[PDB]
């Protein structure tokens, strides 16, 4: 390699290394903001958890609850991705997961849907010719419920309207900025909940079969919510995590290009002294 | 001598692309260098991961360097290294290890030592 | 020169000791401008807390600085600056603010420069 090229080489690569280090620190804030958010909304989970386990338990119940003995004509699958690349394995994962999991159970696409929030996950859906139904495709950073209130309605409406009497969503569980776990989760039908209290319950019953219809699309609905900001927590994280990699890499590069670079100046600056002296003394 | 009327048709083709697949893999040594292979494309990803396994496989023991380890040499005939190179190619043996294709010869002594750890 | 054979051991493991703190110190400086001082665990915020100091005190008064500064200067042995900078390690002064460090001597100038402030 000539120095010319050694020295553009070693330019773009400063350059790069300025970028991802930005990014990784922007990713840094975001996955601060992140956090505490997803820390704002564990109340309202812990009460409605509460209030659902107290009701739902004891009795027959709305088709929600339970109700195993449903037929599965059709599955439904709930996959969350980033709308971005350059998170490491974060989409990449989920995907595989997603694919396996289909193929191990499902012989034909008849038989069961997709509801894929992200345009990764949409892009690898459409490249595999697969029946995606409904997606989203844009959401904020720190994404609020009414940014997903009406696709989770959508998406608990279908399971009450036959179209398919099976939920299953796959995100990736946020455990620390190292480590992401991709996570399959039971949505519909409720397959079991715990027990803290029997009458605990806030709203003393007007109706059983009243109550149920309105507190059990808003408990999936709130579960859909809760594994939403996990979700962008991962995510975050998982940016950070990359470009923190990417910097040390290319400064690692920047390095031993600047070597090779001395090396051929010092090399170039011998050549020519050699040959002026060579036909100095050819006279 | 790398000419399909001296060493054959298949031979031919089988070299030619085993040196097409290590091509493209040298061609995106500085993507992985600086940021991995997590935004390659699927082919890009299949590349790589066939050209590893073709790499690792074009390496062998030898009978003379059995004093520096204790490893026994291996005499691999043509028309083995032919067949196991098409069978990389095309595929079959994407779910081994890459460490299973280090030092063996044979294309049947991969099988046995990716057996012999864990798979 | 820095080897405990010939400068001893004390003096080895402290200098050792007020390098790695102000390692981790030059480590934690994204993170505290990015979140702020009060994300931190509270190991890092002691961490950050005794290496300002040790920074501090590795500033001294020159005597050739008196013609401009007003202060005449010290001369500091080795004993004296090992002893403060382990008693520094060891947050025998963690209580006194930090720009009681700034420009002095022996280590009871520190002291003294405190209670003079307040």
């Amino acid at each position: 390699a000539s120095l010319r090229d050694i020295k553009t080489r070693i330019n773009a690569t400063k350059k790069t290394s300025q970028i991802t280090k930005a990014m990784e620190m922007v990713s840094t804030s975001k996955l601060n903001r992140a956090e505490q958010n997803a820390k704002s909304f564990v109340p309202y989970m812990e009460k409605i958890q509460e209030v659902v386990a107290n009701v739902a338990l004891g009795a027959g119940g709305a088709s929600h609850p339970m109700l195993v003995s449903r037929p599965v004509k059709k599955t439904g699958y709930l996959v969350i991705t980033s709308d971005r690349g350059l998170a490491g394995a974060y989409n990449s994962n989920v995907l595989r997961l997603v694919y396996q999991t289909i193929q191990k159970r499902h012989a034909s696409p008849d038989e069961y849907a997709i509801i894929v929030i992200g345009r990764v996950g949409l892009s690898f859906f459409r490249k595999r010719n697969m029946p995606v139904i409904l997606d989203i495709t844009r959401l904020p950073d720190q994404p609020s419920f009414a940014d997903i209130k009406e696709i989770a309605r959508k998406t608990v409406g279908l399971f009450a309207d036959g179209t398919f009497d099976e939920l299953y969503m796959y995100y990736n569980h946020y455990v620390s900025a190292i480590q992401q776990e991709v996570t399959e989760r039971k949505l519909l039908p409720l397959t079991d909940l715990a027990e803290n209290k029997q009458r605990t319950v806030y709203e003393f019953e007007p109706s059983q079969e009243e109550i149920l219809d309105v507190l059990l699309p808003q408990y999936a609905e709130s579960l859909i919510y809760g594994a939403l900001l996990d979700a962008k927590a991962s995510e975050h994280a998982a940016r950070m995590t990359a470009m923190k990699n990417a910097t040390d890499n290319a400064n690692e590069l920047i390095r031993t290009l600047t070597l090779s670079y001395n090396r051929a100046r010092q090399a170039a600056i011998t050549q020519e002294i050699t040959e002026i002296v060579a036909g100095a003394n050819a006279l | 001598a790398l000419a399909p009327e001296i060493v054959g048709e298949e031979h031919y083709q089988v070299a030619r692309k085993v040196q097409q697949t290590l091509q493209r893999y040298k061609e995106l040594q500085d993507i992985i260098a600086i940021l991995g292979m997590d935004e390659l494309s699927d082919e890009d990803k299949l590349v790589v991961h066939r050209a590893r396994r073709i790499q690792f496989f074009l390496s062998q023991n030898f009978h003379v360097a059995e004093q520096f380890t204790g490893q026994p040499g291996s005499y691999v005939p043509v028309k083995e290294t032919v067949r196991g190179f098409k069978e990389i190619l095309e595929g079959k043996y994407d779910h081994l290890p890459e460490d299973a294709f280090r030092l063996v010869g044979r294309i049947e002594e991969v099988v046995e030592k990716a057996k012999a750890m864990g798979v």
